[PDB]
């Protein structure tokens, strides 16, 4: 329904990013395509995923100094220390997931913005990732220029 | 016409939560993982460690490097001499090599001991040298644990009271005697009528030796073990005794049969026992039965400036010779001691007893410039903060923690779709 | 002034979400209503609040193992440990508050987006939560269709 | 016409800050809270604990479950016998029940002791059995602290030197004597002219007993207390002495009047004192005045494989009988010991002295499958990391921390409005 | 290219916030100004920077109680404790930087929103910080009214 | 026409990453910094500390405040008397001031000692009072470390066996003697023919003294030092001995030449040595050579309820007098002791030896209401969690950690531009 929403589909049916169009005859009946040339999104995902290495390396490089002379494992203490470190890694994870989410959503906004200025101002934004086009002076080669499917 | 980018997910997508935005993805990848653990010896600081050893780490051996369990660069970090052992230098038995072990290093590797095993066949009235060996190395490891340095003290200042007493020798000891303890005897005591006078002595443990500060000394306070007062009176009048006192007069060692029961084995004859003790620097007294006096003449000097848990390397012969595992047992019962042990026999490249492939693998870590943790399980690099199984203590450095693989969180990967708000 | 701003009111006067309208005669004079049927917002707030339990349970489930043989309380040490845990809880709190904020703001955007597509493209967005309507071919039943007050 | 959703707040709204967005709300709710603390005994691990007790935890008592302070399932985890106590088994006084306490458990519950209180009226020359009781349990708790297991050793290997010495008895001890220590006496010493010879003995503390490893032994090294050398010479020649030595000859206990002043109470007559000591396994010597020799014959065997702080349960009679609080005071002065105490008298369901409602409440935690922390304040579940008041030590497990309720942060609730940017 | 993008410039050339305009004759050729009266942005930056003191004071006020009787520095342990505290400060930093980023971006959106309602609905939004104006009934004094350069 | 706000950055801008948004800026500012460290003494809790001192902290001195190294409010927190020292009160030498030091405080400041330095010229057969001084304060600091309170015990219950023995005096001790130890002698022993009987004594260390609980006592167990058995036999028959035993008979101190070698300096004559020991409360025995008996008559009483590391302040004279650094060396070798030392000479405002500008600077922290950490490097306020250099131990409180300035993260400042998404 346009970049503020994620919908679910059943059985087969591809997940991902598609072009969707609406009315026409009054009343129309919808339509959802089968992929565009969203090459930007693929590369952006790549960059965003690689950028997580910085936060992981920070965590991996931190190992507490210790010294134990004792001959038998202090298991309960060992487990508690691990549990604490796992908790910290859990916070970092939640931070990283949101960081990806927010920066992907923004990359998606930047994609949609290029489409707006591509047919501007024929496009007319209806919230992020949605547009209203006047089918009267944008035919089909016009629409294919602006949205590329 | 309304034209929209549409975002949709499959049953194959799972939702990953974030603080400020969620993410749908089909794949995940673990965020981090386990660090490999390598068995054997290593160090976390190449400029602050020292090794003590024998032929197997002696770069001056005629057959180097074939006789060596370490490469040249590591051998340069050892203080070793072919045929030597800490214990041999402690007592200095007749005709054995007598190396003056000394050095400084927060991390310490003890890789010697084999040169005085049962194979050596040193007698000298020894009750059980294997027992003595275990007791001796226990004291060494205990003292080494908290010291930065160690040195043999090859001669204590000593003084005996008798003017008639002479140096003692025995056919059981190559017709002479140990360097330590010294054995002083008066030829006249004879349980006929002649019975002599109680013998006296002092020995001083110095506060330093060369450049080395001494806060603690490992010494042996030996005593003879006779079969029973009677078998004893074969030699001396009255009850046998050899007592050790500090400067104030507190008893600290020896065997005083006069209160303690006899503990010798039948018709074995006279035996000598040499328990090791850790004593402070100072001057100490001895009182003994007139005929036979024993006086400590050596020590190992340690400080208390601190150190790391130590590494002790299994020191045994090839199969053909008679070994012991006294340094293993010394190490196991002593806190702060890490033991390195082979799983296959010792098969030397030089000869039978020097230059073993497995030991070279085990000592190769000594070795590396990137070890951050040393433990009784082996050593690690600084890859991640986790290991698959516990690193057993003793251990020191930046040491990894055990966690289940399932408790390691994942990150979304592959095709990804953001989600925020309730979308309803 | 439309979802990017929060305004203050004095004395009585309800706080919350209201419909506000502007000009008309040249120059107009404003107007702010007395609630709509913002049923989505109420339910969304409910869901978002319940979703915080996950982060709290994570924290509550983490208790360090300890062993003390000592007979007298080591009070300064006890207090320091508590202070450290309270600090961690403080970070988590700040994370949770922003997480609610951001997801509510997004739920508000999704509300406004449904209104845009409801009278589309009669609506015309003027930033989030604001619209320009041509009073000439949207009368009153038209406006009440699109905004529902 | 411009149509807008408008966001507005009251004086009733407060602003809550976030990392990435603030929130206005009228109400707040605390993010978390305090975990209740329950008084009494419990365990954090149901498969690694052991109880030691008496009738009150003995499922074989004729009046079970009315005579029990625990339900069947908990009683199965105790080693108990009606009429028994650790101390009774240590000495084995005539006609008292003599249970062989033994078992293993990292967590330990001691709920016995009452069966040898002043009510028992055991004499046997005892100077002050309440004093002995306090000393004895102190040693037990100290040793139990660091041990995984415990067992009575019901018979030490012993050997006396005299061939004329015979077993000693007294009318003050039911016309016989303790199981431990043994009392050996020569009928001839008589300060007329007959004065006999210094008596000797050895006792061995084993390195194991059955399946139990012994690293440490609790034993009593008793000595007699006479009024003054003269009153003593009513019995023996010279000065009284009974000295204990280890294998080397170091004095470790006993009473040697020859250097130590006499400390008996006027005309009380002869008394016996039995301090308990923790000794390593080995063989020990005794030297004593010719007429009377005391020899330790029992011990409690402990290991050093480690354990948790222990729980000791108040062991006292109902009001009608004469109790003591020696195990309380033993526990208080011993690190790692947690004491469980009733606030009301002991009123038994079976008879006066067995089956108490409050004690059943206090022991019911033993009990639970969900205890994560045990402390001198009581035990807790794993609800939150906080408590309203400190958990007093000793303590172990996942133990909550005290914090002021005001330092617990809140979360916005009720009607909520987001805020971001400066809005100006 | 309008608030979703940051561009780079070489040599001299000021960085910051500028007015940029596009087509005209078919095809146009761009233009980027030399500052506006973005007084709001300057003051907002000031407020946002001062607001970081709260998070820093929280951190500065937290110092673990300790007691050492030992006479020689336990250096490895001291360094590990510091390293752990530096790690925590690093997380807080990353939180603060994003908090500034997000609240500045929002302050920028609120600036752009005031411009939209200033010439409304002559303005017509083309994604955040961009507008399409019909040069036929907005002359020049009109544009200077709405955008103020 | 398309009209846009345009965001652009220079080569002068650097990108700062965030979790949820990045920031471009030209300037950065460090997020936090180092806390200043002030040399000298201070406290973290003004209502739980105590000072012990001399004229330099005595508000009753005639020349106050000119004779004081602290202001009035701090002086009120000291227990001090002009001319006093802990050591002077321990022994109570003839004609010296004899202050009963007592008080309670978790934090403790010891600022006295100078009043018994070599300048005092106290003889009384002292072997080396500077040595005694170092030993004495070591025991005090050790005991003070773990105690909440301290008090002089100005008179022990004592009892000697001899009925002929009389109080001893010497011209080397102002023709009298110390308060402690007491000196008892029988005029008849004369190695002609008259040789007397072994002397005996007991002394009791109480379990309390006034309102102060005693768990530990610092006492001196003195003995005389003679040149050699012969020079000794100038005075007594046989060998000299003075032995100390606990209630059971274990030797705990003294000098028994009969086993220990003599250690006197040639023709110096008789010397007295007084090592200090920490003993539990109880009754103790003494056995000695017939002619001369020494009996401890004072102690310092400590508890074991706990305390913080202590502060000891350098206690030396101005240049014109003869000082020592015994309390410095006592403090250095004793764990938990923090030493405060001037870098310039002591120059008093009142007279030469009282009221020094530097010491007043060093003690002014005692002083403050906002000290959170006290260390061997000085004290700090609660500004930040970091310091530029390590705070050397001993230390306690909310103590800062050393980190490199480069590891302190920065925050963007000046002109700022947000960034998010990939912008491509
Ligand atoms: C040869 C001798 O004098 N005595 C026999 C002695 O029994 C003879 C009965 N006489 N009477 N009465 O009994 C013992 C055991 O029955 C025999 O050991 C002893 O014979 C020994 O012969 C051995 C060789 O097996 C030795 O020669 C030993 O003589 C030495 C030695 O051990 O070498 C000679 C040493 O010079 C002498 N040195 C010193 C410093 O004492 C040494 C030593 O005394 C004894 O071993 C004492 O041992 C100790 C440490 O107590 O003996 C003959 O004794
Ligand atoms: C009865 C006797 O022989 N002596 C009187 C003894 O004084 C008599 C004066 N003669 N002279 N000279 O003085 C003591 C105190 O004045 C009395 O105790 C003693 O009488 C005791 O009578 C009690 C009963 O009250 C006992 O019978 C005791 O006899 C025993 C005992 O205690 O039962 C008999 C035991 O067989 C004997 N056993 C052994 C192994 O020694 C026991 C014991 O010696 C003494 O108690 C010694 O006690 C110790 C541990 O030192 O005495 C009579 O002594
Ligand atoms: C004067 C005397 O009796 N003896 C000479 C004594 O040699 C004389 C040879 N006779 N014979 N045989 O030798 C010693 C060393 O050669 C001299 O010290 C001693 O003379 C001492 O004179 C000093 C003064 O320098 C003292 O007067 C000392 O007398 C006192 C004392 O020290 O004041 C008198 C005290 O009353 C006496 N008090 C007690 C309680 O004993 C004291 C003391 O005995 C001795 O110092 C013993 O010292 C100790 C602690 O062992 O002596 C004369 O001895
Ligand atoms: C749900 O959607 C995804 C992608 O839209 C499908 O994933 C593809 O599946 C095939 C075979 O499993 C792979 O070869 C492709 O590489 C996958 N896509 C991507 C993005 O690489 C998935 O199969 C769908 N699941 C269902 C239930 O139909
Ligand atoms: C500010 O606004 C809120 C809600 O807009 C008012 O809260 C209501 O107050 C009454 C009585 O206090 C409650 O019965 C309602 O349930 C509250 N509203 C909600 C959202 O449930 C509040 O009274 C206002 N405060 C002032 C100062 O007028
Ligand atoms: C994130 O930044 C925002 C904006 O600078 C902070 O919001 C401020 O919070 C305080 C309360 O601590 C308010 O009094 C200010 O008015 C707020 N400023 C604005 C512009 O709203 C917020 O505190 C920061 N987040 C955290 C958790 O520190
Ligand atoms: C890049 O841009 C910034 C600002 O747009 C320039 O910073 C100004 O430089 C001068 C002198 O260095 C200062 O007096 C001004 O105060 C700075 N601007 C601001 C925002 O205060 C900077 O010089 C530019 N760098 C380059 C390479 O030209
Ligand atoms: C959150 O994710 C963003 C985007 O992936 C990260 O931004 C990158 O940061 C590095 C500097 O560490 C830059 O060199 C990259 O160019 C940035 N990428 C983009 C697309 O801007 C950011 O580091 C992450 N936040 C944290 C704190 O790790
Ligand atoms: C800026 O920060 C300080 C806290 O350090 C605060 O007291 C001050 O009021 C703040 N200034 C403004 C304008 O908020």
């Amino acid at each position: 329904f346009g970049l503020l929403f994620v919908g679910f589909v059943a059985g087969g049916v591809a997940g991902g990013y598609f072009w969707g169009r609406s009315n026409g005859g009054g009343g129309g009946a919808s339509v959802s395509s089968t992929q565009a040339g969203f090459d930007k999104i693929g590369k952006d995902i790549q960059q965003l995923r690689n950028d997580t290495n910085a936060a992981i390396e920070g965590f991996n490089g931190r190992i507490a100094h210790d010294e134990q002379a004792i001959k038998n494992l202090a298991k309960e203490i060992e487990d508690a220390r691990a549990e604490a470190l796992v908790g910290e890694l859990g916070i970092i994870r939640s931070l990283i997931v949101a960081n990806i989410s927010m920066n992907l959503k923004e990359s998606l906004y930047e994609l949609a913005n290029q489409i707006t200025k591509r047919g501007g101002g024929i496009a007319q934004e209806a919230g992020p990732g949605c547009w209203y086009v006047d089918s009267e002076n944008c035919d089909a080669s016009c629409k294919e220029y602006i949205f590329n499917f | 016409e309304l034209i929209c980018i549409v975002q949709r997910v499959n049953e194959s997508f799972s939702l990953h939560s974030g603080f400020g935005g969620n993410v749908y993805s089909m794949k995940t990848e673990p965020m981090t993982g386990f660090t490999n653990v390598t068995k054997g010896a290593s160090v976390i600081n190449q400029k602050d460690w020292i090794g003590f050893g024998d032929a197997r780490t002696d770069l001056t051996n005629d057959q180097f490097p074939a006789s060596s369990d370490v490469p040249l660069a590591v051998a340069k970090k050892f203080r070793s001499l072919s045929g030597a052992s800490l214990m041999l230098s402690a007592f200095g038995p007749p005709g054995k090599v007598d190396y003056l072990y000394q050095g400084c290093g927060k991390e310490k590797v003890f890789y010697e001991g084999v040169n005085w095993s049962p194979e050596a066949g040193i007698d000298c009235f020894g009750s059980n040298w294997t027992q003595t060996k275990k007791d001796f190395y226990s004291r060494i490891y205990e003292a080494a644990r908290s010291s930065t340095c160690m040195t043999l003290v090859n001669s204590l200042d000593t003084k005996i009271s008798s003017t008639t007493a002479t140096a003692g020798t025995a056919s059981s000891c190559s017709s002479s005697w140990m360097k330590s303890p010294l054995w002083y005897a008066e030829s006249s005591v004879n349980p006929p009528q002649v019975c002599g006078t109680e013998q006296s002595a002092t020995f001083t443990l110095p506060t330093s030796f060369g450049i080395y500060k001494c806060n603690k000394h490992v010494v042996q306070l030996c005593y003879f073990v006779y079969e029973n007062k009677a078998k004893f009176n074969t030699f001396g009048c009255g009850d046998y005794y050899q007592n050790y006192y500090d400067g104030n007069g507190n008893l600290i060692g020896g065997m005083d049969n006069r209160v303690a029961a006899y503990r010798g084995i039948a018709n074995a004859g006279v035996k000598i026992e040499c328990p090791s003790k850790i004593l402070n620097p100072g001057t100490y007294s001895i009182k003994s039965t007139p005929r036979f006096l024993l006086v400590p003449k050596r020590s190992y000097c340690f400080d208390t400036d601190g150190g790391y848990p130590i590494q002790v390397v299994q020191s045994e012969w090839s199969a053909s010779r008679r070994s012991d595992n006294a340094t293993e047992e010394a190490c196991l019962q002593t806190e702060g001691c890490i033991f390195i042990k082979k799983t296959t026999p010792y098969v030397g490249e030089a000869a039978d007893n020097a230059g073993d492939i497995e030991m070279r693998q085990l000592l190769s870590g000594l070795g590396n410039n990137d070890t951050v943790c040393v433990s009784q399980s082996g050593y690690t690099k600084g890859e991640t903060p986790f290991v698959k199984d516990y690193l057993s203590p003793p251990k020191y450095g930046r040491c990894q923690l055990k966690t289940d693989s399932g408790r390691i969180p994942t990150l979304p990967s592959g095709l990804i779709i953001p989600q925020a708000g309730t979308d309803s």
